[PDB]
C-alpha cells in the first residue's frame, strides 16, 4: 500500500488511509499520547541517543543554477513518464494538441493563415484587472508629445489593448500631482487601468494601429516600464482658488470674490494665501458684510491691482 | 482602502 | 481637529525624512570612507 | 591589464536558462520587412538550400529541420500590420531584417526594431535586396557602407549584414543563400526575461471541432469549439486543464484539453540516440 | 467560479492559501449542525485582520453565514493594530501573518494585544526559536517578534509587535535529504504575577529529564514582573533542541494551569521534546506545515525535504489535499536509501510565485 | 453573435468619452476659478485640503486638566518651587 | 588599483538609496546600490544626473568607472550601452 | 419662503458635513 | 506609399546645444 497514491485518492478517508500501509492543524501542537506512558516510554534516551572553490563570484552563481538545474533532470529521470507529466506538464518542445471553447466564430470564418496565432500563458497577476502606474516617456522619434486622458494602444505581455492614462509627477516627492502632458524629453510617472503585470516588464505605447490612418510619421507614441501595480491611485491636481483685494489698510486687508459665503470662508479660517507678487498672508475672520468678504492680513502691504490666491488640491 | 467584510449576519 | 492632525502628521515625516538621510548619507561616509583611506594607503605603501 | 578586462568582459548578470536538455523546440525565424522588399522569395530561397525542395506558396510558420540538432521555423509578417509586427516581436528568437538597398531603411523596419528594442532582444540579421537596381559600383558600395553602419547603431557594432542582389527564377543566388544558411547555424541564442517565465507556442494548423449540426440548427452564430495544435516554447504547460491562456487578437480562453502528439519533424540527431534523409519539412 | 470546501476545517490555511493564490474561494457548511452555527468571533477576526492586510478582497459571510466567500487581493501590509477576542491568544493569528508578511508590499508592522498563551496554540517562545528560524531558512532575512507584554489567561493584557523587515520575491528551495544533529538543547520558562522560584521550579523538572543526555543544557528564566505581567498569573516553558551545522530547530511547549506543579510541567515538556525529536527527521511536526507551503510557492524547481513515518498524519494529509485543490500541485515522496530508519524524501515542485506586490 | 454584442457596448462607451472628452471641464478641473464660475457654495460640499500658517490654539480639555494638576501636585509633593528668595 | 588591476567594473544595480530624496538632483539621489559582480562586495556609484537615473532600474547590468565623500565610482555602461548616448536620447536600451 | 430655501440649503450644507 | 525616414532619423543627431557656425571650418 504505497501512500503516494493514497495521499491523493480522495474516496479513502485520511483515517482510512494511514491504517491501511501501516484531527485538526488550527491546534498549533500535535497530538501526543498519555503523559504517564510518554514518562515511562522516555525513562531511557537510548532511542534518539543516535539523533546526537571557484575563481570569480559569477561562476558560483552560474554553479548553482546549473547546480539546481541538475537536480531537476536526476528526479525527473526517474519519475514515471505519466508522472513526471503530472507534475511537470508539458515541456518545451513537445508537440502539443489544445482544444478550446467558447471561441468567436469570426476567428473561424475570419481566418488567414498569413496571420500568426500566437498562445501566451498567463500567471495569476494578468488576470487581475486593476491600476497600473508606470514610467513613461515620449519616445524621441515621435513628432508630438501625448496629452492626458488621451487613447493609448499599449502591449503588454501577450496582450494589446487600448487606454486612457494619466501622466503624473511626484513633485519632490510630495504628493501625485496631474500632468496635461508627457515631458518633451524625459520620462512621467503615467497612471492607467488594465491587466495587472509584474515589475520589471517593459511595454511600448502607439496612437494608431490602422493602415488608413498610419500617414507619414512615426508611430511607436511611448514607451515605458510598470514600475508599481495597485487598484487605487490617489493622483491630485491644483486646484487654485482666486479672489480681489478692495479695502487695504496697510498689512489687513479685505478680499472679495474668493468665497461666495461667509461659511465659505470658515471653513477656510487658518488658510495659508499668497498673492502674485508672493506676498504671503493668512484669512483672518470671514466678514459679515457682504457674503463672501473675508479679512486677510499680509506681511507686507498689497496693492490695489494685486490678486491673492489660495493654493489647495 | 478598499474591500470589506460585508456581513450580512442578522 | 483637522489642522491639528495635520501639523502633528507632517512633522513626522519630516523628523523621518532628516532622520533616514543623515543615517544613510553618514553610514556611507564612515564605511565607504574607510576603504577609501585603506586603498590610498596601500596605493602610497607601493 | 588587458586580462582583467578580459576577464571582466566574460561577466554577466546570472540568469536561468529553461531550454529543455532534451529535444528542444524549432527556432522561431521571423522575416520580417516592408512589402514588396523579398520576404517570400528569401523564404522560398532557404528552404530550398536546408531541404532541395521548393515551396510554390508558403502561409502560415514553416518548420525544417536546419541542423543536426537545429530546427527552425520560419514565419512570414505581415507588412501592412503593426499588431502582426507586435507580437511576432515577443516570441522571434531571430528575426531576418529586410531592407530594400535602393531605397533605403524604411519606418517600419524601424518600427519592428523599436519594439523589439523595449520586449527583449532576439538575434536580428539585416538582409539588404534589390542591390542589382542599382547602377554604378561607386552609389552601390557607398550605399552598402551607409546602409551597414546604421545597421551597427540599432544593434550591436559590427553586427552581420547579408546582401543579396537580384532574383533570378524566383530564387536569390544559391551561393549567397548557402553563406547566410550557415549563419543561422552559428548563432547562438539567449536568455529572455519574458520567454522563460511564461508558456507560448505558434499555432501550425488551426481546426474546428464543432459539429456541423450544431452549426446547423443553431446557426453559425455559435461559439466554436476550436483545437490549436504545435511546440511549446518557455516553461513547461502544467498538465492539467482549465490553465489561464491568451491568444492575441482573440482573448483569453482556458484549456478545456490537452495531449502529446508525435513530434510531425522529428530531429535525426534524436533518432540516430535511438544526411539529405535528414533534412525534414513539415 | 470558486474552489469549494467545507466545515470550519484548515480554516485559516484555505484562507491563506486563497490569498497566496490569488484564486477566489468559498468556504461553506461551517458548524451547521452545531447549536451556534456559523463562524466564531477569533475567525470572524481572523477576516478582518485579513483586510487590514490586504487591499480590494471580497469577504461575504452569507445570511446564514455558514458560507464565507472570499476574492483574495494584494497584499499590502502596513502598520496597524489588532485587538483581538480572548477566544485565542496571539499565535491564532499571527502565525498565518507569517505566510504572508515576506511577499508583501510594505512591511508588516502589526502591533498585537490580547492573550498570549494557551494549550492549543503556538506560544510567543514557539513563535520566536520555534517557526522564524524555519523561515530564516528560506530566506527571510529579518524577522522579529517583541514581546512589549506579556498575558497570561484568562485577563490577558499582554502586548506582542511583529515586525517582518524582509520583503523577497519567494522562498528559496529547499535542500534538506538529512537528519539534523542535535547540537545543544535551549529555552525559555516564564512566568507571570509570580514568584521567581516558580520558574526555578520548572527548569529543575526539565533539567532532571534531559541530564542523560551529554548536551549542554540552558534554559533561560525569563520572569517577568510589574506593570508589563499582564493582569492574570501564569507561567510556562519552552524547550528547543537546536542544531547549529545547517540551523535547524525542535521545540515543544505548554503553559501550566491552576493547580499544577511546576516540576511536573518541566518534565513534561521534557518528554515531549524527546518525543518530537523521535518523530522528526527534518523539522517537527508543529513546523511541517510552514516548510510545506513555503516550498510549494517557491520558484518553478524542486526542493528537496526530509520527513519522518511518524510525521505523515491525519493532518499532513488533509493539508496536502487542501494544497492541490488551490494550487494543483502534488507532494512526491520517496523512501531513502538508508536502511537505519524509515525516512521519507518528499519532493515538490514550486508554482514559480513571486511577490509582484513589493515595489521596485 | 456574442463578440458583435460586446462590441456594441464598447460602441456605447467609446460615444460617451468622447462626448466627455469634449465636454467643458468640471470647475474642480479647470485650475483657476473664481467664486462666480463655480456654483455657488459648492466649497461646502467639497472637500478641499488647505494649509495652516499658525499654530492651532489649544482646547483645555479634561486629560489636558489631570495631567497639569498631576504636574502641579508633584512637585508641592517634592516641594521643588521655582521662586524668588531674598539676597 | 580599485578594480584590482581592471579599469571597468562589472556591477549588479541593487538599490537606488536616494530615490526617497525631496530636493530634486540632490548628491544622494544620484547614489546606487551595485554589487560588483567578480567578488560580490557591495558598493556604491554615482549616477550622471537624476535624469539619467530614470534609466537605470534594479536587475540590470552596469559598467563602472572611477570617479558625499566614500563614493568612487560612476556608472558608464548600463545594459551594454553608454548612459550619455542614452541621456543624449542617440540610443535605447536593450532589454 | 426665501427663508425656507435658506434653511433648507444650509441643512443640505450640514448633513454634507456630517 | 513608401514613407522614406526623414533627416532626424537619417542623422540621428539627437538633442545637441547649438554650436556657432565658424565651427565648422
Amino acid at each position: 500500500w504505497n501512500i503516494g497514491k493514497l495521499i491523493y485518492m480522495d474516496n479513502i478517508s485520511p483515517e482510512e488511509c494511514i491504517r491501511r500501509w501501516r484531527v485538526d492543524l488550527e491546534k498549533f501542537v500535535p497530538y501526543f499520547d498519555t503523559f504517564e506512558k510518554l514518562a515511562k516510554k522516555w525513562k531511557s534516551v537510548d532511542a534518539i541517543k543516535e539523533r546526537f572553490e571557484y575563481d570569480t563570484w559569477y561562476e558560483l552563481q552560474k554553479a548553482k543554477i546549473s547546480k539546481q538545474l541538475e537536480i531537476n533532470n536526476i528526479e525527473y529521470q526517474e519519475m514515471t513518464p505519466e508522472q513526471r507529466q503530472r507534475i511537470e506538464g508539458f515541456k518545451a518542445g513537445s508537440y502539443v494538441r489544445i482544444v478550446f471553447e467558447k471561441v468567436p466564430m469570426e476567428f473561424v470564418k475570419n481566418f488567414n493563415p498569413k496571420f500568426p496565432i500566437v498562445m501566451g500563458g498567463l500567471l495569476p497577476t494578468e488576470i487581475k484587472f486593476g491600476i497600473v502606474k508606470a514610467r513613461l516617456r515620449r519616445h524621441r522619434w515621435h513628432k508630438k508629445i501625448l496629452k492626458t486622458n488621451d487613447p493609448l494602444v499599449l502591449s503588454l505581455g501577450w496582450r494589446r489593448f487600448q487606454t486612457l492614462p494619466i501622466y503624473t509627477t511626484t513633485d519632490s516627492r510630495t504628493r501625485t500631482r496631474m500632468l496635461k502632458y508627457t515631458p518633451e524629453h524625459t520620462y512621467c510617472n503615467a497612471a492607467f487601468y488594465g491587466p495587472l503585470c509584474s515589475p520589471n516588464t517593459p511595454f511600448c505605447g502607439v496612437q494608431i494601429v490602422a493602415n488608413s490612418d498610419t500617414g507619414n510619421g512615426f508611430r511607436i507614441a511611448a514607451t515605458g516600464i510598470v514600475e508599481e501595480i495597485d487598484v487605487n491611485i490617489e493622483i491630485v491636481k491644483k486646484l487654485k482658488l482666486v479672489g480681489f483685494p478692495y479695502k487695504i489698510f496697510k498689512n489687513t486687508a479685505f478680499i472679495k470674490d474668493m468665497f461666495s459665503s461667509a461659511m465659505e470662508v470658515a471653513r477656510f479660517e487658518g488658510a495659508q494665501i499668497k498673492t502674485v507678487s508672493g506676498i504671503r498672508g493668512e484669512i483672518k475672520r470671514a466678514l459679515s458684510k457682504p457674503e463672501g468678504h473675508y479679512r486677510a492680513a499680509f506681511e507686507d502691504k498689497i496693492l490695489m491691482s494685486d490678486i491673492v490666491i489660495l493654493r489647495s488640491w | 482602502k478598499r474591500g470589506g467584510v460585508i456581513d450580512k449576519r442578522f | 481637529f483637522e489642522a491639528r492632525q495635520r501639523i502633528e502628521e507632517k512633522n513626522k515625516e519630516s523628523s523621518d525624512y532628516h532622520a533616514k538621510m543623515a543615517h544613510i548619507v553618514n553610514t556611507i561616509n564612515t564605511e565607504e570612507g574607510a576603504e577609501k583611506n585603506k586603498y590610498e594607503r596601500e596605493r602610497k605603501l607601493r | 591589464q588587458r586580462s582583467s578586462d578580459v576577464n571582466e568582459r566574460k561577466l554577466h548578470v546570472p540568469m536561468v536558462d529553461r531550454t529543455p536538455e532534451d529535444d528542444p523546440p524549432p527556432f522561431i525565424v521571423a522575416v520580417v520587412g516592408p512589402p514588396g522588399t523579398g520576404k517570400t522569395t528569401l523564404i522560398r530561397s532557404l528552404v530550398r538550400r536546408m531541404t532541395k525542395s521548393t515551396l510554390n506558396d508558403i502561409q502560415g510558420p514553416i518548420t525544417v529541420v536546419s541542423g543536426k540538432h537545429r530546427r527552425l521555423t520560419f514565419l512570414e509578417c505581415p507588412a501592412d500590420d503593426l499588431n502582426a509586427m507586435i507580437d511576432i516581436a515577443k516570441i522571434a528568437d531571430l528575426v531576418l531584417l529586410l531592407i530594400d538597398g535602393n531605397f533605403g531603411f524604411e519606418m517600419e523596419t524601424m518600427e519592428f526594431l523599436n519594439i523589439a528594442q523595449h520586449h527583449g532582444m532576439p538575434r536580428v540579421l539585416g538582409v539588404a535586396t534589390h542591390l542589382d537596381l542599382f547602377k554604378s559600383q561607386s552609389t552601390l558600395r557607398a550605399s552598402k557602407k551607409r546602409l551597414k553602419h546604421r545597421f551597427w547603431t540599432e544593434v550591436y557594432q559590427g553586427a552581420k549584414l547579408f546582401y543579396l542582389s537580384g532574383v533570378i527564377n524566383g530564387r536569390y543566388p544559391d551561393r549567397e543563400i548557402l553563406n547566410l544558411s550557415r549563419f543561422i547555424s552559428v548563432m547562438k541564442f539567449r536568455p529572455l526575461k519574458w520567454r522563460n517565465e511564461h508558456p507560448y507556442m505558434l499555432a501550425d494548423r488551426f481546426t474546428d471541432l464543432t459539429h456541423p449540426e450544431l452549426i446547423e440548427t443553431q446557426g453559425l452564430q455559435i461559439d466554436r469549439k476550436v483545437a490549436i495544435y504545435g511546440y511549446l516554447h518557455g516553461t513547461p504547460l502544467p498538465s492539467a486543464p482549465g490553465t489561464r491562456v491568451h491568444i492575441a487578437g482573440v482573448g483569453d480562453f482556458s484549456v478545456a484539453q490537452i495531449e502529446k502528439l508525435p513530434d510531425p519533424c522529428p530531429t535525426p540527431f534524436y533518432q540516430q540516440k535511438l544526411d539529405d534523409k535528414d533534412k525534414l519539412i513539415y | 467560479k470558486y474552489t469549494t470546501f467545507q466545515g470550519s476545517q484548515n480554516f485559516r490555511l484555505r484562507i491563506v492559501l486563497a490569498t497566496l493564490s490569488g484564486k477566489p474561494i468559498k468556504i461553506e457548511k461551517i458548524r451547521s449542525g452545531d447549536l451556534n452555527p456559523g463562524l466564531k468571533d477569533y475567525e470572524v477576526s481572523f477576516l478582518r485582520l485579513i483586510e487590514s492586510v490586504t487591499n480590494g478582497s471580497v469577504i461575504e459571510i452569507s445570511y446564514t453565514g455558514t458560507t464565507v466567500i472570499y476574492r483574495p487581493g494584494i497584499i499590502v501590509g502596513g502598520a496597524s493594530t489588532h485587538i483581538c477576542p480572548s477566544s485565542k491568544p496571539v499565535g491564532y493569528f499571527v502565525e498565518p501573518m507569517l505566510y504572508l508578511a515576506p511577499f508583501s508590499k510594505k512591511k508588516f508592522s502589526i502591533l498585537f494585544k490580547g492573550i498570549t498563551a494557551s494549550h492549543n496554540d503556538a506560544g510567543i517562545e514557539a513563535i520566536k526559536w520555534g517557526l522564524m528560524p524555519v523561515m530564516e531558512k528560506f530566506g527571510v532575512r529579518e524577522c522579529a517578534l517583541h514581546t512589549l507584554k506579556r498575558g497570561s489567561p484568562p485577563l490577558g493584557g499582554g502586548e506582542v509587535h511583529l515586525v517582518v523587515d524582509s520583503l523577497i520575491a519567494q522562498p528559496i528551495t529547499m535542500h534538506e535529504i538529512d537528519r539534523p544533529i542535535i547540537s545543544s538543547i535551549t529555552g525559555v520558562a516564564y512566568s507571570t504575577r509570580v514568584s521567581p522560584s516558580l520558574v526555578n521550579r520548572m527548569i529543575d523538572g526539565a533539567k532532571k529529564v534531559l541530564k542523560n543526555l551529554q548536551c549542554e543544557v540552558n534554559i533561560t528564566a525569563d520572569v517577568w514582573r510589574g506593570e508589563n505581567s499582564g493582569k492574570s498569573p501564569g507561567w510556562g516553558i519552552t524547550l528547543v533542541a537546536q542544531s547549529k551545522q545547517k540551523g535547524w530547530s525542535y521545540f515543544a511547549e505548554d503553559i501550566g494551569d491552576a493547580g499544577s506543579i511546576p516540576e511536573e510541567l518541566g518534565e513534561k515538556v521534557a518528554c515531549q521534546l524527546l518525543e518530537e525529536i523521535s518523530k522528526s527527521a527534518a523539522v517537527g511536526r508543529n513546523q511541517l506545515p510552514l516548510a510545506i507551503v513555503y516550498m510549494v510557492i517557491g520558484k518553478e524547481d524542486i526542493g528537496r525535504l526530509r520527513i519522518n513515518k511518524e510525521q505523515i498524519d491525519e493532518r499532513f494529509i488533509i493539508l496536502l489535499r487542501d494544497i492541490k485543490k488551490i494550487f494543483n500541485t502534488e507532494v512526491f515522496l520517496k523512501p531513502v536509501d538508508e536502511a537505519d530508519n524509515e525516512d521519507m524524501i518528499a519532493t515538490i515542485k514550486g508554482i514559480g510565485f513571486t511577490n509582484t506586490s513589493k515595489k521596485i | 453573435s456574442s463578440f458583435e454584442k460586446q462590441q456594441i457596448e464598447i460602441r456605447k462607451q467609446i460615444e460617451q468619452l468622447e462626448n466627455e472628452a469634449v465636454a467643458e471641464k468640471k470647475w474642480s478641473l479647470k485650475g483657476e476659478v473664481k467664486a462666480k464660475d463655480r456654483p455657488e457654495d459648492a466649497l461646502l460640499t467639497e472637500e478641499l485640503e488647505f494649509d495652516r500658517t499658525a499654530k492651532p490654539v489649544p482646547v483645555i480639555t479634561s486629560e489636558v486638566t489631570e495631567s497639569l494638576e498631576d504636574m502641579i501636585r508633584r512637585r508641592i509633593q517634592d516641594s521643588n518651587f521655582d521662586d524668588l528668595q531674598r539676597r | 588599483s580599485p578594480f584590482g588591476g581592471s579599469s571597468h567594473a562589472k556591477g549588479i544595480v541593487l538599490e537606488k538609496l536616494g530615490i526617497e530624496s525631496k530636493q530634486p538632483n540632490s548628491a544622494i539621489r544620484k547614489c546606487v546600490r551595485v554589487q560588483l559582480i567578480k567578488n560580490g562586495k557591495k558598493v556604491t556609484a554615482f549616477v550622471p544626473n537624476d535624469g539619467c537615473l530614470n534609466f537605470v532600474d534594479e536587475n540590470d547590468e552596469v559598467l563602472l568607472a572611477g570617479f558625499i565623500p566614500g563614493v568612487r565610482f560612476k556608472v558608464v555602461k548600463v545594459s551594454g550601452v553608454s548612459l550619455l548616448a542614452l541621456w543624449k536620447e542617440k540610443k535605447e536600451k536593450p532589454r | 419662503t426665501l427663508a425656507n430655501n435658506v434653511e433648507s440649503k444650509l441643512r443640505d450644507d450640514l448633513e454634507r458635513l456630517k | 506609399g513608401k514613407r522614406a525616414i526623414n533627416y532626424q532619423i537619417l542623422k540621428n543627431k539627437g538633442l545637441t546645444p547649438k554650436r556657432n557656425k565658424d565651427n565648422r571650418n
